[PDB]
């Protein structure tokens, strides 16, 4: 289906190359710690992590962000615009205090994410790329995150909240707007990808240091 | 005993623990090479 | 020393590192391209230029393979005729229905090569894409709906003319070439992207609706507005 | 099918059916047919030439 | 012979299910980290015999013999940098092994990584993970900073005198960024839009250095292999497919999990046992997914008797791919999850290129309108060919991956798509 | 209209070689400028040097 979000951008108050942006002095000093990550006269390589910074920084990605990160690593600003628009992770309006991203493929539509969704949308009262009117949450469909033996999934600011049902993700989005932090993970018993009947593999011991080690070495 | 889920140090990360952690072993790393140019536009 | 390819079993003397698109070139055939400009960098994403080597299972972009010793082109073959007409097909599935409204008319690449290499017949039965055009100057009128996204416009801006205001934002069939912003591609360079866009998707304001290719007669002069005399 | 006096139309809504695409001036026969086009005020494909010589026209 | 019924004892990822410290301590208490040293001093051609030997194969989609992409690797230096680049966008819809390699064997992954920068020649080791991932990348950050303090990664590695270093770039959300050479390009700070071969990224990779791109899974088993022999790792599987494979067991089945076995073992017998099998049991089974989003799907008759191993899924009309195990029994929409996979590469395309670019979202449509039957019977054949008209047409192999589904679809249920159309014929004649 | 005087303003003819057109021309007496073909150098073009490691022909974008 349609995305909804334009690439292209026309000035508004909220949003242009006016808009006040800087990093802190700490984001500078990481930004100094990334970009000698990267061989000399390859300082563009470091635009995908200091774009990342910055809309961790700001909580979004603003023009002026973009020509900023330009101006820091010397690159021509149409460059940065073509990564920012082709990479969807980077958020070019602005988003809610968490960003609920329940993942919709097969392999998690097998399970029934659709509860997942629907149980989401009324908990909050707002459709699937809307944000609540507090600005607290905002709601999206993604693609596969990963998790698929752990389906259903959502994922809420880079935590994974897997085997999750209707009741389960109710009471994370209530303790999220409580205040308090939802521990991510499965929420069915399990801790990990293991089967939820019990460890069929990897139940003995395991071997130590040189255990098979071959004879030539 | 291995009942007991041990990759739990997750449940504290917070926004730069990536990047600090990436600050942090800068100083373990070796002079990267270099092209020569500033810049390809250069 | 020269390598020796074959194309249609026709023995030619190549450099190494020359491109099949070159060879065929060189024997006497000209591989149809949208994307390739000799002027510009290599592309290779139209796919309009895949022709069969004779043993290769692959079809392979002629204008980006360098080809190799006892290399036999087959230029005219089925596997080269369908895949010209798939990507024609492709094309024009997305492509809109301006033709009397469009100045490139008459002088058109995506027209010329579908009556030469593609099928007469569209098996397109969903509804077309629409892309909001963007403004770039009063020099060129831009209808993006018509573009077929072949990047020429962004090399020869880059590599020519030292600006790199132009680009693709976003992916997938969404992606559009642009500038992302309000911003003039004004350069002293900025007709050529007339020129080399193979669609109607750039043309000429000022020549705009005025005439057609077949109507206008042209004289070979010089020019005197400079001295370089072009 | 009977073929007659030449006529340009509209559509319902008044404007003019042309669009300047000379596919006329193109194929006629007798060449019989003269346009010239430029944008109009509003920057619709308009002509502002449009001639038909019936003295040469093989209708 | 039999193949399955892996033990405990030759199970390469031990720490899996995260029951385990995975911290360096945890690793050294398993076999990691012993004798690297040796490994390093025994050398770059040693190493590649060895993998060689072992016959391992491409762990992350298209099996590629490791032991000939390393060798290509093995060029002498020319004045240019060497990388490692480790796979770790796991973009496949059906695949999690690669994250839990990632999040409990991180020191697995880094002393992999060593292994493989020392046959390779490579001064350092790019590991690409997507961004999805930021606690299992934190967590290989953490490892990787152990490995440094105890000095098995940096100047002297290993106290072998050789130069290694290990860096990890996070990108963003792109399926299409996790393909080889359109991951290099997304690490130099482009869109990143696949590359055309030649030029071969180990003759032209990141940076334009020699640099060569393996599975998360393919480096983390190189030092196991190094450490024992590599005719062990021959011995388990078949003749030409050998080793070990975790599979990602998800959908409709009763345990869905990630496990590690033999790399020949049935998918019946694998279903049956390390997932509980379908949840209406093996007689409600309808078809399998047996490699990922981009593998075509096969039938019950089909996964009744067949070997999860690449040339046995390949004599099968499918592939092996990244070995993810999506289960559909018999109360589903297979059309519908189709439709979905190809709405899933239509947003995932890069759209560089225009038979992938046009060609999907045509398909796109095409089955979004399959779904509910509005359609006609002709249009199946009609998708068909839009579907080979992608397939081998362009730059990336994710437009062979957005039409094999399609054609699997088509070869297998088109009664179902055509009963479909007629009720919804007899649906609109009523009105 | 545009009306003209000029009989042979629309007579283009075609020669398959310069010196059949020369000889053409010299027989039926009309003087004549002789302007040599311009055919295209050959160039070389390489779909690798977008990447290089050290050189200004590395592209910013794709
Ligand atoms: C996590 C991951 C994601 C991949 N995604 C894609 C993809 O979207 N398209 C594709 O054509 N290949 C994809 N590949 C396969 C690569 O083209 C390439 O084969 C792989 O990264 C390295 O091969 P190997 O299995 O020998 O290590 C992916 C590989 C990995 C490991
Ligand atoms: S660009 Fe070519 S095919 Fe497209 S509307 Fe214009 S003349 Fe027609
Ligand atoms: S606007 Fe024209 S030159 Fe530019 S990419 Fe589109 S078709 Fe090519
Ligand atoms: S120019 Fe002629 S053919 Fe074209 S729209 Fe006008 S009347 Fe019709
Ligand atoms: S096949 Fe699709 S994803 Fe791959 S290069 Fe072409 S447009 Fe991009
Ligand atoms: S399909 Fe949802 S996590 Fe993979
Ligand atoms: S001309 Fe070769 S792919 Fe475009
Ligand atoms: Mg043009």
């Amino acid at each position: 289906g349609a995305g909804g979000a334009l690439f292209v951008h026309r000035d508004t108050p909220e949003n242009n190359p006016d808009t006040p942006f800087d990093f802190t002095p700490e984001n500078y000093k990481r930004i100094e710690a990334i970009v000698k990550n990267y061989p000399e006269g390859h300082k563009a390589a470091a635009v995908l992590p200091v774009l990342d910074l910055a809309q961790r920084q700001n909580g979004w990605l603003p023009i002026s962000a973009m020509n900023k990160v330009a101006e820091i690593l010397q690159v021509p600003p149409m460059r940065v615009y073509e990564v920012a628009t082709f990479y969807t992770m980077y958020n070019r309006k602005p988003v809610g205090k968490y960003h609920i991203q329940v993942c919709t493929t097969t392999p998690c539509m097998l399970r029934n994410s659709d509860s997942i969704l629907e149980a989401i949308q009324k908990k909050l009262g707002i459709k699937v790329g809307e944000t609540t009117p507090d600005k607290l949450f905002t709601l999206i469909e993604v693609e596969c995150l990963g998790a698929c033996v752990n389906a259903p999934m959502v994922q809420i600011n880079d935590n994974y909240y897997e085997d999750l049902t209707p009741k389960d993700i109710e009471e994370i989005i209530d303790e999220l707007k409580a205040g308090k932090i939802p521990k991510p993970g499965p929420r069915s018993g399990r801790f990990s990808c293991e089967p939820a009947g019990g460890l069929t593999s990897l139940t003995e011991p395991p071997k130590g240091p040189g255990f098979g080690v071959q004879a030539g070495l | 005993d291995n009942s007991t889920y041990r990759n739990l140090q997750h449940h504290e990360y917070s926004t730069y623990t990536f990047l600090d952690l990436n600050v942090e072993l800068s100083k373990f790393r070796m002079p990267q090479p270099s092209s020569g140019r500033q810049s390809p536009r250069h | 020393n020269l390598i020796e390819v074959f194309v249609d079993g026709q023995s030619v003397m190549v450099e190494p590192g020359t491109t099949v698109l070159q060879a065929c070139e060189k024997v006497g055939m000209q591989i149809p391209r949208f994307c390739y400009h000799e002027r510009l960098s290599v592309a290779g994403n139209c796919r309009m230029c895949l022709v069969e080597i004779e043993k290769a299972p692959k079809v392979v972009a002629a204008c980006a393979m360098p080809v190799m010793k006892g290399w036999n082109i087959l230029t005219n073959s089925e596997k080269s005729k369908k895949a010209r007409e798939g990507v024609m097909e492709f094309l024009l599935a997305n492509h809109p229905l301006d033709c009397p409204i469009c100045d490139q008319g008459g002088e058109c690449d995506l027209q010329d090569q579908s009556m030469m290499f593609g099928s007469d017949r569209s098996r397109f039965l969903e509804g077309k894409r629409a892309v909001e055009d963007k403004n770039i100057g009063p020099l060129v009128k831009t209808i993006m709906t018509r573009c077929i996204q072949c990047t020429r416009c962004i090399r020869f801006a880059s590599e020519i003319a030292g600006v790199d205001d132009l680009g693709t934002t976003g992916r997938g069939n969404d992606m559009q070439v642009g500038t992302y912003i309000e911003k003039m591609f004004m350069s002293e360079l900025s007709g050529n992207i007339i020129d080399i866009c193979p669609v109607g998707a750039l043309t000429s304001k000022p020549y705009a609706f005025t005439a057609r290719p077949w109507e206008t007669r042209k004289t070979e002069s010089i020019d005197v507005m400079d001295a370089v005399g072009s | 099918r009977f073929r007659g006096e030449h006529a340009l139309r509209r559509y319902p809504s008044g404007e003019e059916r042309c669009i300047a695409c000379k596919l006329c001036e193109a194929v006629c026969p007798a060449q019989a047919i003269t346009i010239e086009a430029e944008p109009r005020a509003d920057g619709s494909r308009r002509t502002t030439r449009y001639d038909i010589d019936m003295t040469k026209c093989i209708y | 012979t039999s193949f399955g019924s892996l033990k405990d004892e030759d199970r390469i990822f031990t720490n899996l299910y995260g029951r385990h410290d995975w911290r360096l301590k945890g690793a050294q208490s398993r076999g990691d980290w012993y004798k690297t040293k040796e490994i390093l001093l025994k050398g770059p051609d040693w190493i590649l015999g060895e993998v060689k030997t072992s016959g391992l194969r491409g762990r992350g989609g298209a099996g590629f013999p490791t032991g000939l992409k390393w060798s290509f690797m093995n060029k002498p230096s020319d004045g240019r940098p060497k990388y490692l680049v480790v796979n770790a966008d796991e973009g496949e819809p059906g695949t999690c092994k690669d994250r839990e390699i990632i999040r409990h064997d991180p020191h697995k992954l880094v002393e992999g990584c060593l292994v493989g920068g020392r046959a390779m020649g490579a001064r350092a080791a790019y590991i690409y993970i997507r961004g999805e991932f930021y606690n299992e990348a934190s967590n290989l950050q953490v490892a990787i900073r152990e490995a440094y303090e105890a000095g098995l990664i940096g100047k002297n590695a290993c106290g072998s005198g050789y130069d290694f270093d290990v860096f990890v770039v996070r990108g963003a959300g792109a399926y299409i960024c996790g393909e080889e050479t359109a991951l290099i390009e997304s690490i130099e700070g482009k869109q990143g839009k696949p590359r055309l071969k030649p030029p071969f990224p180990a003759d032209v990779g990141v940076f334009g250095c020699p640099t060569t791109v393996a599975n998360v899974e393919t480096v983390a088993v190189s030092p196991t292999i190094c450490r024992r022999g590599g005719a062990w790792f021959a011995s388990f599987g078949r003749e030409r497919n050998s080793g070990t494979k975790l599979f990602n067991i998800s959908g409709h089945v009763n345990h869905p999990c990630t496990v590690e076995e033999e790399m020949s073992v049935p998918l019946k017998e694998l279903i049956e046992k390390h997932a509980g099998g379908v949840i209406g049991g093996w007689d409600n089974l309808l078809a399998v997914i047996p490699g990922g989003s981009s593998t075509p799907l096969i039938p019950k008759s089909v996964c009744e008797t067949v070997l999860m191993d690449f040339d046995a899924l390949v004599q099968a009309q499918t592939g092996l791919g990244t070995a993810a195990v999506i289960v559909m029994d018999r109360s589903t929409d297979i059309v519908k999850a189709i439709a979905r996979l190809i709405e899933f590469y239509k947003h995932e395309s890069c759209g560089q290129c225009t038979p992938c670019r046009e060609g999907v979202d045509w398909m796109n449509k095409v089955m979004a309108r399959f779904v509910k039957g509005d359609a006609r019977p002709a249009e199946i054949d009609s998708l068909w060919e839009i579907s080979k008209q992608i397939e081998g047409h362009t730059i990336c192999a994710l437009g062979d991956g957005a039409a094999w589904p399609v054609q699997g679809l088509i070869r297998h249920f088109r009664p179902e798509l055509e009963e479909r159309m007629q009720q919804f014929a007899l649906q609109h004649q009523a009105r | 209209w545009s009306s003209t005087a000029d009989p042979l303003s629309n007579l283009v003819l075609t020669f398959s070689t310069k010196e059949d057109a020369v000889a053409f021309a010299e027989k039926n007496g009309w003087s004549f400028d002789v302007e040599e073909r311009k055919v295209p150098k050959p160039k070389s073009k390489s779909y690798g040097a977008n990447f290089s490691w050290n050189k200004r022909t590395r592209v910013s974008t794709k």
